[PDB]
């Protein structure tokens, strides 16, 4: 079972260093070149970085060369991306990646498997944790929850401890003047049910270990 | 679409070959245990080694890998590679050339039920203390000792397999029709016996081993035609 | 190395050292093969086999391993470990304990042309049918016999090296005498297959005459 | 023992280490690699089969500037104990092997020290030809050589040298094998007369041969001919 | 090169070497099985041990590993490592004291339509029983018994390539003469 | 710099076929390899040299390449096959090389918004804001208004609009208008409401409420 | 057990065998070495080669390879290949001409205090000096001297499990008797 973790993400200022790990699982490390493709928010995929054992060779985008670093750890299935002087251009998501062949490069060179990826926001701003809010109901009647003023994204949220999935939309999350997100995550249900069933919202902030449960009732 | 992949896929997609098949940690792993033994190759008397050709026969419970062959195609077995497999590690304690494992990794086969067979070959150069005082009407006690190399007692326990009828082969097995008796060796006897020591409390934790013993017979004809 | 970093990075770019190099289907790779002789190691009369150390030369051209110096800071020539590229699987058919392959794969070198040579040494124990008649005033036509174990005709040639004689090198200075051997000819042959699966080879034969003066005295 | 994961994670991840590469600011330069051996014990010269077997500690030593770092930044760290292939190594052989056994026996950790020095002692059993001089048999001495070169580089990459010690800030080249006075027992049968070491140097040979260089570590070994006395020559003579 | 690289990377994306390369599992594994005798190495009578050089030539047919030339530039074969594929697990039932399967893994020819050769060579040290009543003029019988180790029938089944073993490349003894030679 | 080149939107009715091309010079000796992204996930493989499906992809995703123009034909469009299709090739001088990407939007038939309004609570109060959220929930299409109305005046300058993407289930849009004040601006005005204009609806709906 | 299976993932997702495992660098590791002897192999009096069988038990704690039981469902105690943990790299200075190191690299049992056993098996070859002057009626006093090869003892300490090598699982020899073993 084909697996790559990817873990080392986060908000770091601009000018820092950062190192991201990818763990892998599942298939022979050494005969498969390994990569890094980032994408911005609301952008398109980029090829970052590769690591071919074929040679012992190191691929670099041109943005990021002289700053980055791809190698292996010497014992674990792990690749590493060391990055230094890390500018506002460099915020995205970055994917770890599996190629189809050992070597690097070629006609054929494609990415057969994808991590999850990691989010890394570079930014001056400092971390805040969400301050919930919940909207209050005034046939079928709509809840929810507004998650406000936190800072980096993501914030996760959830109901009844995940029981309820049916009818559920979280939305994006929107920057405003003050540079906080926000969401608002919603729920439609029968009008009949507010007074009968429980309906509770609980938001997650990992970057500041926040998890406010907040009760949502008329 | 071959169902062996299918199956392939549904048993070892999420499955820890480091790690005993046993749901809780105190539970054992019981090892169902037979040696067949294909050639006596020879006793050299001046390094005091037994060589030996034989292929082991290990049977085992692992419920991880449990499927039924009506759920994939009517398959009641599939072969895998060894080292893909949760092994007992059984070597022989007393060799002398430092050789403690089999000779060729052959694929396990999994059974419907979660029953694991593997039947790998070897050859093993043994001690075996010669008992001088006769020679060369002499006969001699070659030992054969099993063990797991990892798991103590408590961990993996041996129990010796059964014939058709239910017979506990607790012995040496050879292949009458296929068997070649060595040129100065006979093989008179080969019971087998399953020890378990070291359990006191000061101890700790038990340990158990497997030992054969080849009675075997020198037949003194070179001897006494030539000397 | 810098510049020999950034050269490794184009060269080993879409690389696969398991394929043979043909640019068009029905190319083939010219070998050309050659040996020295470090030392004749012994010649065992009763396992009929004759022991050697030498060093292969081997030299073909990978058209994917080729680069303008122009271009790579003068760089003309590599050193690169020989398991990263793609060998002709040249190994010695005759050989009598089973050991096919060399004793060290150690590096190539490789030019800007593409042209790669390879120099791998290796200890060899090769089949010998000793001709025992005139034994010990006796001399033995001890052969080593190379091929491709798996490419045809069709894929990989074969050739003498040369730079043409056709002959086992001895370096005169630094080669390791034998007490009871004395080397008359050594040449080498390439033997065409019998006119698809079909496979040449090349031959070194070391005609050799035994120096009998131990039997003259104790016999 | 996280200030040397700290220090092995900016030597090999932060900076970008490739051991595939030499370490030279440019590829004309050549990495200076300085050879001792400590001859452990001689275990035998087999005459039949031509054959000297030996236990030799080879200490190799080379800079790697790659590999350097400010020890007051890492908890005042002055040296690391890294896997030999985790770190480019000048493959040293023993040529005039004659089992096939070129390289050393067992590949023990490289000692690298903050301002650059690799430090390397593999032990290794050699089995190299000895051609023998029967010409006075019992009363015989032998010449027996190690020749080490190394067959991945040449001239051009990697030049060999003798290591160098000090005595009251006086440099000197160590130009024989190292015996432990104490340590080593000797050969029941071949006494060491001289041991001395050398770099050779082909002028004939280009520069990019393997050939080019060697370092030859010599054995002038007289035997010790009291069993053959005893047991042969005596009986017959009488 | 360029065609067989990318020929070569897309063989082997799903490829399983694990399980039987058959379409269905209730197919048989169709192996052809031709031993090469090229050297009778020696004849141990103490030990009752048969030293061969032999070449084992294996032909079957991966149904997984096929291609259409014309999509790759008109290769029709290639040559491929044997550790990568799924191989029957030929052994030597009565080796003596030497290797029970192929150690030596030689590259396989594998052509367009699946058919793949794979000759490794191999040293057989059979156990022979050896009759020495008539020595120096003994004559013996000694064979070398190869099957799968842990495919029955059902599942691969192995078909001898010709009636005799082949003898082409066979060197003279100067010990032994082989008068008869066969496989069943 | 060799320039993929993909148009960023193709619109296409459920049971119809997409075709996705991606444009560039001498594409058709280049072997071209297709990634689809669902919102929020990572990229999975779909094609790889022109025409190869990887094992567990749908039979209906298909490729070819021809010319300048490589395609990927998705047919018989489902509800959940929104996403983003990325072209990608390998070049000796420019590396590896994506295009910017394709979003698929599956062209199902007219739903009318859901309209719901939130005041907000006294936990926000408390601190010293107000936000009021008024929400359209699964509506189709995309292009719909929201005016927020305090005593008859238009707001503007000081609310937010987030959009969802299509659900792969149904494949309809949800939208929410947030509008934020200081507490005195909302002590300040009386009655709030937003108007939702949206082509479904025969007019304009208003939800409203007094403080 | 899926316990093991988590536990195993958790304490290698971040852990080096190349950094010697303890807390801080300048604290020395404390390694319990024993020498169990197996069996006398073999004395070759021309070449002055001891060959006999061991088992070389040692015992070291790892920082890092901590757990609590309650956390993993009881267990205790699990079973890690040598290969993947720091160990450390005891030597035969005075090989004669075996193996310098441990070559058979079993598994190690690792306790949930952090505490390592590792009981590889080898054999060694030693060198020594053989005083003839009384054969066959001589005593030989061979030794085996142990220790890190590229660890100094301000990094690694090594310390005897006991006074005396552990004979307790030794066979007969039929040439020599041990009549005293200790070690310094
Ligand atoms: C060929 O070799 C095999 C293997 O060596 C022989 O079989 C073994 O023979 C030995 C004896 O030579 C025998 O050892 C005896 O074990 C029993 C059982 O031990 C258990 O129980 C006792 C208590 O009952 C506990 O003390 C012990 O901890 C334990 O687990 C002992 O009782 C017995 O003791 C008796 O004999 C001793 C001398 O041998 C004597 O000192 C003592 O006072 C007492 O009288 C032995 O120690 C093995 O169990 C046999 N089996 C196995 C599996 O090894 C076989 O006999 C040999 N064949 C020939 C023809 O010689
Ligand atoms: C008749 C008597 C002398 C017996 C015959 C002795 C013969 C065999 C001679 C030939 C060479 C001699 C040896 C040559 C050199 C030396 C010198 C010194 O190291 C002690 C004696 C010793 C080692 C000699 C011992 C006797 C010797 C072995
Ligand atoms: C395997 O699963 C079947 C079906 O649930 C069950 O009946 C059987 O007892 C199981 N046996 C094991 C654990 O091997
Ligand atoms: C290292 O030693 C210096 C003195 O030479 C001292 O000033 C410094 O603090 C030491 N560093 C550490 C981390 O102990």
């Amino acid at each position: 079972e084909v697996q790559l973790l990817e873990s080392g993400g986060g908000l770091v200022q601009p000018g820092g260093s950062l190192r991201l790990s990818c763990a892998a699982s599942g298939f022979t490390f050494s005969d498969y070149a390994m990569n890094w493709v980032r994408q911005a928010p609301g952008r398109g995929l980029e090829w970052v970085s590769s690591f071919s054992n074929s040679g012992g060779t190191t691929y670099y985008t041109d943005s990021v060369k002289g700053r980055f670093t791809i190698s292996r750890d010497y014992s674990r299935n792990t690749l590493y991306l060391q990055m230094n002087n890390l500018r506002a251009e460099d915020t995205a998501v970055y994917y770890c990646a599996k190629a189809l062949t050992r070597f690097y490069g070629g006609n054929i060179y494609n990415f057969d498997f994808w991590g999850q990826g990691t989010l890394v926001t570079v930014s001056s701003a400092s971390t805040k944790g969400p301050s919930v809010f919940p909207l209050a109901p005034s046939g079928t009647a709509a809840l929810g929850c507004l998650v406000k003023d936190y800072f980096p994204e993501p914030v996760t949220v959830s109901w009844n401890s995940g029981a309820l999935t049916s009818g559920v939309h979280t939305f994006p999350a929107v920057l405003q003047s003050s540079g906080l997100y926000s969401l608002s995550s919603v729920v439609t249900v029968p009008s009949s049910s507010l007074g009968t069933q429980t309906y509770i919202c609980n938001v997650n902030h990992k970057p500041s270990n926040t998890k406010v449960d907040k009760k949502v009732e008329p | 679409k071959n169902e062996e992949l299918r199956l392939y896929h549904h048993l070892f997609n999420n499955y820890d070959p480091g790690s005993r098949p046993v749901r809780e940690p105190e539970d054992t792993v019981t090892i169902s245990l037979k040696v067949t033994l294909t050639n006596l190759i020879s006793l050299n008397e001046k390094e005091e080694t037994l060589t030996t050709s034989v292929w082991i026969g290990i049977d085992w419970q692992d419920y991880r890998l449990n499927y039924s062959k009506d759920d994939f195609g009517g398959i009641e077995t599939l072969r895998v590679p060894s080292e893909l497999v949760w092994l007992p590690e059984i070597v022989l304690e007393n060799n002398i050339d430092g050789q403690f494992g089999v000779a060729y990794d052959a694929n396990v086969l999994v059974y419907e039920g979660g029953s694991v067979t593997w039947l790998p070959p070897a050859i093993y150069r043994s001690v075996c203390a010669v008992e001088v005082t006769y020679f060369p009407f002499d006969w001699q006690n070659c030992s054969l000792i099993f063990r797991s190399q990892t798991y103590n007692a408590e961990e993996v326990e041996f129990t010796f397999a059964v014939d058709n009828d239910g017979k506990t082969i607790n012995k040496i097995d050879i292949d009458t029709e296929a068997y070649t008796e060595n040129g100065e060796w006979a093989i008179d006897f080969c019971p087998g016996v399953i020890r378990r020591h070291h359990g006191g409390a000061t101890d700790g934790p038990g340990e158990t081993d497997v030992i054969y013993s080849l009675i075997i017979r020198r037949k003194p004809l070179f001897y006494v035609i030539n000397i | 190395s810098e510049a020999e970093g950034r050269l490794r990075e184009k060269l080993f770019s879409g690389y696969d050292s398991s394929v043979r190099p043909a640019r068009e289907v029905g190319d083939r790779v010219r070998v050309s093969v050659g040996l020295i002789l470090a030392q004749l190691i012994s010649l065992n009369e009763k396992d009929e086999e004759m022991s050697t150390k030498v060093y292969l030369d081997l030299e073909w051209t990978d058209y994917r391993l080729s680069w303008d110096p122009a271009e790579h800071d003068g760089i003309d020539s590599l050193r690169i470990t020989a398991e990263s590229v793609w060998l002709p699987d040249v190994v010695l058919l005759n050989n009598n304990d089973g050991n096919f392959d060399v004793a060290l794969d150690i590096s190539v070198v490789v030019s800007s042309d593409g042209s790669v040579r390879w120099q791998p040494p290796g200890i060899y124990r090769s089949s010998c049918s000793i001709q025992v008649t005139y034994f010990p005033f006796d001399w033995q036509n001890c052969t080593m016999v190379f091929s491709s174990y798996s490419y045809d005709s069709s894929e990989v040639s074969l050739q003498t090296g040369l730079g043409g004689h056709q002959e086992i090198h001895i370096h005169e200075g630094t080669f390791i005498e034998n007490g009871q051997w004395e080397i008359i000819h050594k040449p080498s042959r390439l033997i065409q297959p019998p006119g698809e699966g079909q496979r040449q080879e090349v031959i070194f034969y070391l005609i050799i005459r035994r120096k009998p003066l131990f039997y003259l005295v104790n016999v | 023992l996280n200030e040397e994961e700290r220090l092995i994670r900016h030597l090999f991840q932060e900076k970008g280490y490739n051991k595939e590469l030499r370490p030279v600011a440019h590829k004309e330069e050549s990495v200076d690699v300085a050879l001792a051996l400590t001859l452990s014990n001689l275990i035998s010269l087999k005459e039949v089969e031509e054959t000297l077997t030996t236990n030799v500690w080879i200490e190799h030593g080379w800079t790697d500037n790659r590999l350097k770092w400010n020890a007051e930044e890492f908890g005042n760290i002055s040296v690391l104990r890294l896997p030999p292939d985790m770190v480019w190594l000048p493959e040293i052989v023993l040529e005039n092997n004659n089992d096939g056994s070129f390289q050393i026996s067992y590949s023990c950790n490289v000692l690298v020290y903050h301002y650059g020095f690799v430090y390397w002692l593999p032990p290794a059993i050699f089995r190299s030809s000895c051609p023998i001089s029967v010409t006075y048999f019992p009363f015989d001495w032998q010449n027996c050589s190690l020749k080490f070169s190394s067959l991945k580089y040449t001239a051009k990459e990697i030049t060999l040298s003798l290591k160098q010690d000090a005595k009251e800030n006086r440099t000197y080249p160590v130009e024989w094998i190292i015996i432990d006075p104490e340590g080593f027992t000797e050969n029941g049968e071949w006494e060491i007369v001289h041991r001395p070491a050398r770099v050779n140097v082909d002028p004939r040979a280009p520069l990019d041969s393997p050939s080019r260089q060697d370092i030859t570590f010599y054995l002038i070994i007289r035997r010790k001919p009291l069993f053959y006395i005893i047991n042969i020559l005596v009986p017959c003579v009488l | 090169s360029e065609h067989e690289t990318r020929l070569v990377a897309k063989l082997f994306k799903d490829y399983s070497s694990v399980v039987r390369p058959v379409e269905d599992h209730r197919q048989v594994v169709e192996v052809t099985v031709g031993l090469q005798l090229i050297q009778l190495i020696n004849v141990d009578e103490v030990n009752q041990i048969v030293t061969t050089n032999v070449r084992l030539k294996q032909q079957w047919v991966d149904y997984n590993l096929k291609w259409n030339p014309d999509d790759y530039g008109g290769v029709k074969k290639i040559h491929i490592p044997s550790e990568k594929i799924w191989r029957p697990d030929l052994v030597l039932y009565n080796n003596a004291d030497g290797d029970f399967a192929i150690v030596k893994f030689t590259k396989v020819l594998l052509q367009y339509t699946g058919h793949i050769t794979w000759t490794p060579p191999a040293i057989f040290k059979s156990y022979c029983e050896i009759i020495v009543t008539h020595f120096p003029f003994d004559e013996q019988n000694c064979s070398m018994k190869l099957g799968t180790w842990t495919y029955d029938g059902s599942v691969v089944a192995i078909n001898p390539e010709s009636d005799q073993p082949d003898l082409s490349n066979f060197m003279e003894s100067g010990e032994w003469v082989i008068k008869e030679s066969r496989g069943w | 710099s060799y320039e993929l080149t993909q148009p960023p939107s193709v619109s296409v009715a459920p049971g119809q076929t997409a075709r996705i091309t991606c444009g560039g010079n001498n594409i058709g000796s280049k072997s071209v390899h297709w990634y689809q992204q669902k919102p929020g996930q990572a990229p999975v493989l779909v094609v790889y040299d022109n025409s190869d499906r990887p094992s567990g992809i749908p039979e209906r995703l298909s490729g070819s390449n021809s010319g300048n123009t490589a395609t990927l034909t998705i047919s018989g469009v489902e509800a959940g096959d929104e996403a983003d299709y990325y072209c990608q090739v390998w070049d000796s001088n420019s590396d590896v090389v994506f295009g910017g990407g394709t979003k698929l939007t599956v062209l199902r038939t007219v739903a009318a918004p859901s309209v719901f309004i939130f005041p907000p609570s006294d936990e926000q109060l408390k601190s010293g804001t107000a936000s009021v959220v008024c929400l359209l929930n699964n509506f189709y299409p995309r292009e719909a208004k929201v005016q927020w109305k305090v005593d008859n005046a238009l707001q503007s300058g000081n609310s937010q609009e987030s959009v969802t993407e299509q659900d792969s289930k149904d494949s309809t849009y949800s939208l929410s208008s947030t509008l934020t004040l200081s507490k005195a601006d909302y002590e300040k005005h009386k009655v709030y409401a937003c108007e939702v204009t949206h082509q479904g609806l025969s007019s304009p709906v208003t939800k409203s409420f007094n403080r």
